[PDB]
């Protein structure tokens, strides 16, 4: 993480740093580093990085960014949902949700 | 515009505080007992955190249990908004009076002038009990809360209501958080005042450096410390008009209190108000000669430890009468 | 009485 | 309506009594020694 901060190539762009620090997980550097305070995210600025981190299975990444001033009911408005719906399923539990409802 | 969905009304300078308490008081709102003004950034942007919101769920609890007037900015802009949804709830679960000043300048949207219904450059709060927009002009929203909302303070904490002890007069606390300058402006402006401030010593920016404060060059290097980014961006020539404030802030330390973050006490928030409310009465020595009012105020405000060393403390001739009256309370 | 009381806070 | 928001808000409750239940284990003593 030193050497992108340090860089300075992308020192500019304030997401990319955000979406290497979720994959490694580390939730105490995002919170201070990332967020932090003085900076305006505001409430579009999290979207894909909080669809990733539902994703990735990070729940504390997903609670600090419900609770850091992001809007879930907006989120959900979106049609993401059916995307998160018709993709993210397993297959396995698909099948056995079918086979249970039917028998 | 009077809206509701609370009452609401237009505000001018030149308006006496006298007539707006008289307004106030007479028609809607009954006698304050006290009145905890929060003072913080009206930016969006805040630190919000279960800290944060540990730190003021027992505020608003005080402030309805003694019955206390709430001032906030008042325009759905972070604490602000956590300030109203907490009214909200406490209301859902024997009323709090929050009263909300704002630009009118700012205000978008504009409904004039009767019960007109506003559904929606300024976003304001619909869940005040009462709120005022202020603005003899100047739609370039410029800094006015300032020439109202300290006059009205002052005002009142001149208003001598026999009851609550305390020389027969109201605490007018001012409780900072908030990381803004508008919010040093404030501490500056009620330093100027008898009004004794409590700043938190957390996420606070503005409010770390007066903690670290408790030689211009240590000045200037502390408020490099915290908002750099803010540092580097004002010029030089500005620096000056915040050095001497900050000066004005470490003037007096009899009246500047701050809480410890290291404490994790529950009843806390209660202490730091009291101890600093406790203070203003005992240096002002209007009523230092009086020995009874002490103990009166120490007793409504739970002081068990504060009262045994300093009230009785020793060689002091109390005698068994003087307990008389205080007891039965 | 409230008319008279907006009106004089008006000015 | 109503009903839920009184819900909502018991359940606050409820959730800042786990949260003191987890924390009454008095261990802040170890970090206060550091």
């Amino acid at each position: 993480y030193k050497a992108f901060s340090t860089n300075e190539q992308d020192k500019d762009n304030w997401n990319g740093q955000l979406k290497l620090l979720l994959e490694w997980n580390q939730l105490d550097l995002a919170s201070d580093e990332i967020f932090t305070n003085d900076r305006r995210w505001e409430s579009a600025d999290l979207q894909e990085v909080m669809f990733t981190a539902l994703i990735k299975d990070r729940p504390k990444f997903v609670r600090l960014f419900l609770e850091n001033g992001l809007n879930l009911q907006k989120f959900l408005t979106n049609e993401v949902l059916t995307e998160l719906f018709s993709t993210h399923f397993s297959t396995l539990v698909y099948r056995n949700l079918q086979i249970a409802k039917n028998s | 515009g009077d809206i509701q969905f609370g009452k609401y009304l237009r505000l001018s300078c030149d308006t006496d505080s006298e007539t707006l308490y008289e307004l106030l008081t007479q028609h809607w709102h009954l006698k304050t007992p006290n009145l905890v003004i929060s003072v913080t950034g009206g930016a969006k942007n805040f630190a919000l955190k279960p800290r944060m919101r540990k730190i003021f769920s027992r505020l608003i609890y005080i402030a309805q249990s003694k019955g206390a007037w709430i001032l906030t900015g008042g325009t759905h802009y972070g604490l602000m908004k956590y300030i109203g949804e907490v009214v909200r709830d406490n209301t859902i679960s024997e009323n709090i009076v929050a009263i909300g000043i704002a630009a009118w300048g700012m205000v978008s949207n504009r409904d004039t002038l009767f019960s007109a219904q506003y559904i929606m450059l300024y976003i304001l709060d619909n869940n005040h009990t009462h709120l005022l927009l202020v603005d003899n002009g100047c739609h370039g929203h410029p800094t006015v809360e300032a020439k109202l909302r300290n006059q009205l303070e002052k005002y009142i904490s001149e208003r001598t209501s026999q009851d609550s002890n305390y020389g027969g007069k109201i605490p007018i606390v001012c409780f900072a958080q908030g990381g803004g300058r508008e919010t040093l402006k404030a501490i500056n402006t009620s330093v100027k005042s008898k009004i004794p401030c409590v700043v938190v010593e957390g996420s606070g920016q503005i409010a770390d450096v007066i903690a670290s404060l408790v030689t211009s060059s240590m000045v200037k290097e502390k408020l490099v410390r915290f908002l750099p980014r803010t540092v580097s961006r004002l010029p030089e020539e500005e620096i000056e008009s915040w050095i001497k404030w900050l000066k004005e802030i470490l003037e007096s330390s009899h009246l500047l209190t701050v809480i410890k973050m290291e404490e994790a006490g529950d009843e806390i928030v209660s202490n730091a108000i009291s101890y600093a409310l406790y203070k203003a009465f005992s240096t002002n020595e209007q009523d230092k000669d009086n020995w009874n009012g002490q103990l009166k105020l120490l007793l409504e405000w739970n002081q068990l430890d504060l009262a045994s060393d300093e009230i009785f403390t020793n060689d002091r001739r109390w005698e068994s009468a003087d307990l008389q009256e205080v007891m039965f309370t | 009485d409230l008319v008279n009381f907006i009106q004089a806070n008006f000015k | 309506n109503e009903t839920l928001a009184w819900e909502g808000v018991m359940k606050e409750n409820y959730l800042v009594k786990i949260n003191t239940k987890a924390n009454d284990n008095s261990e802040e003593m170890r970090h206060r020694f550091r």
